Protein backbone atom coordinates (compact mmCIF):
# COMPACT_ATOMS: atom_id res chain seq x y z
CA UNK A 1 0.00 0.00 0.00
CA UNK A 2 2.76 2.41 1.01
CA UNK A 3 4.59 2.58 -2.31
CA UNK A 4 8.08 3.89 -2.92
CA UNK A 5 8.56 7.63 -3.39
CA UNK A 6 11.08 8.28 -6.19
CA UNK A 7 13.78 10.89 -5.81
CA UNK A 8 11.94 13.39 -8.00
CA UNK A 9 9.01 13.50 -5.55
CA UNK A 10 11.06 14.22 -2.41
CA UNK A 11 10.65 18.02 -2.48
CA UNK A 12 6.90 17.48 -2.18
CA UNK A 13 7.47 14.81 0.45
CA UNK A 14 9.33 17.29 2.65
CA UNK A 15 6.45 19.77 2.83
CA UNK A 16 3.52 17.34 2.41
CA UNK A 17 4.64 14.21 4.24
CA UNK A 18 2.45 11.12 4.52
CA UNK A 19 0.15 10.49 7.45
CA UNK A 20 1.54 9.12 10.70
CA UNK A 21 0.30 8.54 14.25
CA UNK A 22 2.59 11.47 15.15
CA UNK A 23 2.28 14.04 12.38
CA UNK A 24 3.80 17.51 12.31
CA UNK A 25 2.02 20.77 11.52
CA UNK A 26 2.23 20.71 7.73
CA UNK A 27 0.82 24.24 7.58
CA UNK A 28 3.72 25.35 9.79
CA UNK A 29 6.53 23.35 8.20
CA UNK A 30 7.43 26.38 6.02
CA UNK A 31 7.71 28.38 9.26
CA UNK A 32 10.36 26.25 10.96
CA UNK A 33 13.61 28.20 11.08
CA UNK A 34 16.93 28.17 12.90
CA UNK A 35 19.61 30.63 11.80
CA UNK A 36 23.23 29.52 11.81
CA UNK A 37 24.22 33.08 10.83
CA UNK A 38 22.57 34.84 13.78
CA UNK A 39 25.57 35.32 16.07
CA UNK A 40 28.12 35.81 13.28
CA UNK A 41 25.92 38.50 11.72
CA UNK A 42 25.36 40.15 15.11
CA UNK A 43 29.09 40.23 15.81
CA UNK A 44 29.90 41.56 12.35
CA UNK A 45 27.35 44.35 12.62
CA UNK A 46 28.46 45.38 16.10
CA UNK A 47 32.17 45.32 15.25
CA UNK A 48 31.37 47.43 12.20
CA UNK A 49 29.47 49.88 14.38
CA UNK A 50 32.67 50.08 16.40
CA UNK A 51 32.21 48.05 19.57
CA UNK A 52 34.74 45.74 21.19
CA UNK A 53 34.44 41.97 21.47
CA UNK A 54 33.45 42.19 25.14
CA UNK A 55 30.77 44.77 24.39
CA UNK A 56 29.46 42.60 21.56
CA UNK A 57 29.29 39.53 23.80
CA UNK A 58 27.48 41.51 26.49
CA UNK A 59 25.01 42.92 23.96
CA UNK A 60 24.47 39.58 22.21
CA UNK A 61 21.02 38.00 22.48
CA UNK A 62 19.63 34.71 21.16
CA UNK A 63 17.55 34.56 18.02
CA UNK A 64 13.84 35.24 18.20
CA UNK A 65 13.45 34.10 14.57
CA UNK A 66 13.08 30.43 15.47
CA UNK A 67 10.21 28.01 15.06
CA UNK A 68 7.07 29.46 16.68
CA UNK A 69 5.74 28.13 19.95
CA UNK A 70 2.86 25.71 20.19
CA UNK A 71 -0.34 27.63 21.08
CA UNK A 72 -1.48 24.60 23.07
CA UNK A 73 1.09 25.50 25.71
CA UNK A 74 -0.83 28.72 26.43
CA UNK A 75 -4.38 27.53 25.73
CA UNK A 76 -4.35 24.05 27.33
CA UNK A 77 -2.11 25.04 30.24
CA UNK A 78 -4.13 23.67 33.16
CA UNK A 79 -5.10 20.48 31.33
CA UNK A 80 -1.47 19.79 30.47
CA UNK A 81 -0.33 20.43 34.04
CA UNK A 82 -2.98 18.03 35.32
CA UNK A 83 -1.98 15.39 32.78
CA UNK A 84 1.66 15.72 33.82
CA UNK A 85 0.65 15.38 37.47
CA UNK A 86 -1.27 12.22 36.62
CA UNK A 87 1.72 10.84 34.71
CA UNK A 88 4.19 11.62 37.50
CA UNK A 89 1.90 9.90 40.00
CA UNK A 90 0.87 6.91 37.86
CA UNK A 91 4.18 5.98 36.21
CA UNK A 92 3.73 7.52 32.78
CA UNK A 93 0.10 6.54 32.33
CA UNK A 94 0.61 2.79 32.28
CA UNK A 95 -2.53 0.69 31.77
CA UNK A 96 -4.65 3.74 30.91
CA UNK A 97 -4.44 5.91 34.03
CA UNK A 98 -4.28 9.38 32.41
CA UNK A 99 -6.89 8.62 29.74
CA UNK A 100 -9.27 11.08 31.41
CA UNK A 101 -7.04 14.12 30.97
CA UNK A 102 -5.67 13.02 27.61
CA UNK A 103 -9.18 12.52 26.21
CA UNK A 104 -10.30 15.90 27.52
CA UNK A 105 -7.32 17.52 25.80
CA UNK A 106 -7.93 15.62 22.57
CA UNK A 107 -11.59 16.62 22.45
CA UNK A 108 -10.78 20.26 23.23
CA UNK A 109 -8.22 20.36 20.44
CA UNK A 110 -10.07 18.36 17.78
CA UNK A 111 -13.84 18.91 18.13
CA UNK A 112 -14.89 15.86 16.12
CA UNK B 1 23.65 32.62 -7.19
CA UNK B 2 23.81 30.60 -4.00
CA UNK B 3 25.50 27.21 -4.50
CA UNK B 4 28.39 27.77 -6.86
CA UNK B 5 30.37 24.56 -6.42
CA UNK B 6 27.16 22.53 -6.65
CA UNK B 7 25.68 24.33 -9.67
CA UNK B 8 28.12 23.58 -12.48
CA UNK B 9 25.65 24.41 -15.26
CA UNK B 10 25.78 28.09 -14.24
CA UNK B 11 29.59 28.14 -14.07
CA UNK B 12 32.22 29.48 -16.46
CA UNK B 13 33.83 27.26 -19.06
CA UNK B 14 37.32 25.88 -18.37
CA UNK B 15 38.79 28.21 -21.00
CA UNK B 16 37.89 31.07 -18.64
CA UNK B 17 40.12 29.91 -15.77
CA UNK B 18 43.16 29.87 -18.08
CA UNK B 19 44.11 33.58 -17.95
CA UNK B 20 45.16 33.46 -21.61
CA UNK B 21 43.26 33.90 -24.86
CA UNK B 22 39.45 43.74 -35.22
CA UNK B 23 37.14 42.68 -32.40
CA UNK B 24 38.17 39.81 -30.14
CA UNK B 25 36.06 36.99 -28.79
CA UNK B 26 34.74 37.33 -25.23
CA UNK B 27 36.88 36.05 -22.39
CA UNK B 28 34.09 34.94 -20.04
CA UNK B 29 31.44 32.42 -21.08
CA UNK B 30 29.06 30.27 -19.07
CA UNK B 31 27.97 26.67 -19.41
CA UNK B 32 24.36 27.88 -19.22
CA UNK B 33 24.73 28.97 -22.84
CA UNK B 34 24.42 25.28 -23.70
CA UNK B 35 20.70 25.67 -22.95
CA UNK B 36 20.28 28.02 -25.92
CA UNK B 37 20.29 26.97 -29.55
CA UNK B 38 21.43 30.15 -31.32
CA UNK B 39 23.93 31.24 -28.66
CA UNK B 40 27.08 30.45 -30.65
CA UNK B 41 25.69 29.36 -34.03
CA UNK B 42 24.12 32.13 -36.13
CA UNK B 43 20.43 32.70 -36.81
CA UNK B 44 20.97 32.71 -40.56
CA UNK B 45 18.17 31.27 -42.65
CA UNK B 46 16.10 30.92 -39.49
CA UNK B 47 12.67 31.78 -40.90
CA UNK B 48 13.31 30.64 -44.49
CA UNK B 49 13.73 26.89 -44.01
CA UNK B 50 10.01 26.08 -43.83
CA UNK B 51 9.61 27.88 -47.19
CA UNK B 52 11.56 25.35 -49.30
CA UNK B 53 8.60 23.46 -50.73
CA UNK B 54 8.31 20.37 -52.91
CA UNK B 55 5.19 19.24 -54.68
CA UNK B 56 3.44 15.92 -54.32
CA UNK B 57 3.87 13.12 -56.85
CA UNK B 58 0.59 11.19 -57.08
CA UNK B 59 -1.07 10.61 -60.45
CA UNK B 60 -4.83 10.08 -60.43
CA UNK B 61 -5.17 7.89 -63.51
CA UNK B 62 -6.62 4.41 -63.85
CA UNK B 63 -8.10 2.89 -67.02
CA UNK B 64 -11.78 2.03 -66.70
CA UNK B 65 -12.64 -1.05 -68.77
CA UNK B 66 -16.39 -1.52 -68.46
CA UNK B 67 -16.59 -3.87 -71.44
CA UNK B 68 -15.27 -6.54 -69.07
CA UNK B 69 -18.22 -6.05 -66.71
CA UNK B 70 -21.92 -6.75 -67.19
CA UNK B 71 -23.28 -6.48 -63.63
CA UNK B 72 -23.91 -3.46 -61.47
CA UNK B 73 -21.92 -2.88 -58.30
CA UNK B 74 -22.98 -1.53 -54.91
CA UNK B 75 -22.37 2.08 -53.96
CA UNK B 76 -22.22 4.00 -50.70
CA UNK B 77 -24.51 6.77 -49.58
CA UNK B 78 -22.26 9.56 -48.32
CA UNK B 79 -24.74 12.11 -46.95
CA UNK B 80 -28.43 12.22 -46.09
CA UNK B 81 -30.88 13.62 -48.61
CA UNK B 82 -31.93 17.03 -47.31
CA UNK B 83 -33.81 17.92 -50.50
CA UNK B 84 -36.72 15.76 -49.29
CA UNK B 85 -38.40 15.93 -45.87
CA UNK B 86 -36.13 18.83 -44.95
CA UNK B 87 -38.40 20.13 -42.20
CA UNK B 88 -38.60 16.72 -40.47
CA UNK B 89 -34.92 15.76 -40.72
CA UNK B 90 -33.99 16.52 -37.07
CA UNK B 91 -37.07 14.55 -36.04
CA UNK B 92 -36.54 11.37 -38.11
CA UNK B 93 -32.73 11.31 -38.40
CA UNK B 94 -32.40 9.13 -35.27
CA UNK B 95 -34.52 6.29 -36.67
CA UNK B 96 -33.36 3.37 -38.82
CA UNK B 97 -35.15 2.05 -41.90
CA UNK C 1 18.24 53.75 9.45
CA UNK C 2 19.15 51.44 6.56
CA UNK C 3 22.40 53.18 5.65
CA UNK C 4 23.60 52.57 9.20
CA UNK C 5 23.25 48.80 8.88
CA UNK C 6 24.79 48.89 5.41
CA UNK C 7 27.80 50.88 6.62
CA UNK C 8 28.15 48.52 9.58
CA UNK C 9 28.31 45.39 7.43
CA UNK C 10 30.69 47.26 5.10
CA UNK C 11 33.15 48.25 7.83
CA UNK C 12 32.91 44.72 9.20
CA UNK C 13 34.08 43.32 5.88
CA UNK C 14 36.94 45.82 5.77
CA UNK C 15 38.04 44.86 9.29
CA UNK C 16 37.87 41.19 8.30
CA UNK C 17 40.19 41.81 5.35
CA UNK C 18 42.70 43.73 7.46
CA UNK C 19 42.73 41.09 10.20
CA UNK C 20 43.15 38.32 7.64
CA UNK C 21 46.19 39.99 6.12
CA UNK C 22 47.80 40.57 9.52
CA UNK C 23 47.18 37.04 10.80
CA UNK C 24 48.39 35.43 7.58
CA UNK C 25 51.59 37.48 7.71
CA UNK C 26 52.25 36.47 11.31
CA UNK C 27 51.62 32.78 10.64
CA UNK C 28 53.78 32.83 7.51
CA UNK C 29 56.71 34.46 9.30
CA UNK C 30 56.52 32.01 12.20
CA UNK C 31 56.55 29.06 9.80
CA UNK C 32 59.51 30.43 7.85
CA UNK C 33 61.53 31.05 11.02
CA UNK C 34 60.82 27.49 12.16
CA UNK C 35 61.95 26.13 8.80
CA UNK C 36 65.19 28.13 8.95
CA UNK C 37 65.94 26.79 12.42
CA UNK C 38 65.29 23.24 11.22
CA UNK C 39 67.69 23.85 8.34
CA UNK C 40 70.47 24.94 10.70
CA UNK C 41 69.81 21.94 12.94
CA UNK C 42 70.16 19.72 9.87
CA UNK C 43 73.41 21.48 9.01
CA UNK C 44 74.99 20.76 12.38
CA UNK C 45 73.73 17.18 12.30
CA UNK C 46 75.32 16.73 8.87
CA UNK C 47 78.56 18.07 10.30
CA UNK C 48 78.27 15.45 13.05
CA UNK C 49 77.07 12.58 10.85
CA UNK C 50 79.39 9.62 10.49
CA UNK C 51 79.83 6.85 7.95
CA UNK C 52 80.62 6.43 4.29
CA UNK D 1 3.98 38.97 -54.90
CA UNK D 2 6.69 40.74 -52.89
CA UNK D 3 5.46 44.19 -53.90
CA UNK D 4 1.74 43.73 -53.20
CA UNK D 5 1.02 40.36 -51.53
CA UNK D 6 3.35 39.85 -48.58
CA UNK D 7 3.21 40.60 -44.87
CA UNK D 8 5.21 37.53 -43.85
CA UNK D 9 8.50 39.32 -44.49
CA UNK D 10 7.63 42.20 -42.17
CA UNK D 11 6.24 39.91 -39.48
CA UNK D 12 9.32 37.69 -39.64
CA UNK D 13 11.68 40.67 -39.52
CA UNK D 14 9.93 41.93 -36.40
CA UNK D 15 10.10 38.47 -34.83
CA UNK D 16 13.81 38.17 -35.67
CA UNK D 17 14.58 41.52 -34.04
CA UNK D 18 12.70 40.27 -30.99
CA UNK D 19 14.85 37.12 -31.12
CA UNK D 20 18.01 39.23 -31.22
CA UNK D 21 16.97 41.13 -28.10
CA UNK D 22 16.18 37.83 -26.37
CA UNK D 23 19.53 36.34 -27.37
CA UNK D 24 21.53 39.27 -26.06
CA UNK D 25 19.58 39.31 -22.80
CA UNK D 26 20.29 35.63 -22.16
CA UNK D 27 23.94 36.12 -23.09
CA UNK D 28 24.44 38.99 -20.65
CA UNK D 29 22.63 37.09 -17.89
CA UNK D 30 24.81 34.00 -18.27
CA UNK D 31 27.92 36.18 -18.25
CA UNK D 32 26.81 37.84 -15.01
CA UNK D 33 26.23 34.47 -13.36
CA UNK D 34 29.67 33.17 -14.36
CA UNK D 35 31.19 36.42 -13.08
CA UNK D 36 29.51 35.84 -9.73
CA UNK D 37 30.94 32.34 -9.63
CA UNK D 38 34.41 33.83 -10.10
CA UNK D 39 33.70 36.53 -7.51
CA UNK D 40 33.09 33.77 -4.98
CA UNK D 41 36.85 33.01 -5.24
CA UNK D 42 38.00 36.44 -4.02
CA UNK D 43 37.42 35.17 -0.49
CA UNK D 44 39.79 32.26 -1.10
CA UNK D 45 42.36 34.57 -2.65
CA UNK D 46 45.14 35.31 -0.15
CA UNK D 47 47.61 37.98 -1.33
CA UNK D 48 50.03 37.22 1.51
CA UNK D 49 50.88 33.85 -0.05
CA UNK D 50 52.42 35.75 -2.96
CA UNK D 51 54.97 37.07 -0.47
CA UNK D 52 58.40 35.58 -0.69
CA UNK D 53 60.04 34.54 2.61
CA UNK D 54 61.89 37.36 4.34
CA UNK D 55 60.62 39.96 1.87
CA UNK D 56 57.97 42.68 2.04
CA UNK D 57 54.51 42.39 0.58
CA UNK D 58 53.70 44.16 -2.68
CA UNK D 59 50.78 46.54 -3.12
CA UNK D 60 50.51 45.14 -6.65
CA UNK D 61 48.52 42.27 -5.14
CA UNK D 62 45.88 44.59 -3.67
CA UNK D 63 46.87 44.93 -0.04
Amino acid sequence: AASTIPISQWPSLLYAPPSSPANPAVEALPEMQFDDLHYPRQMLLCRGAGYSLEQCNRMAQPDARVTPENPAEKLLKEEAVAAIACLSQREGGKDEQCRYYIERMYKLANKE
Amino acid sequence: PFMWRQRAYCAPVPSAFASQQGVRKPLLRSNSESLSVFSQIPDGLLGHTTSVTMGNSDIFFLPKPSNLLKIALPAFVFMPNLTIFTRAFPFYAHTSA
Amino acid sequence: NAFSSFDACRTGLLKQQSAAVENSLVRQNMADVRAKALFERRAVLLDLVEGK
Amino acid sequence: RLTFFDTESVALQSRLRYAEKQKLFHQELDRELAAGHIASLVAEYDPVATRLPFQPMQDRYRV
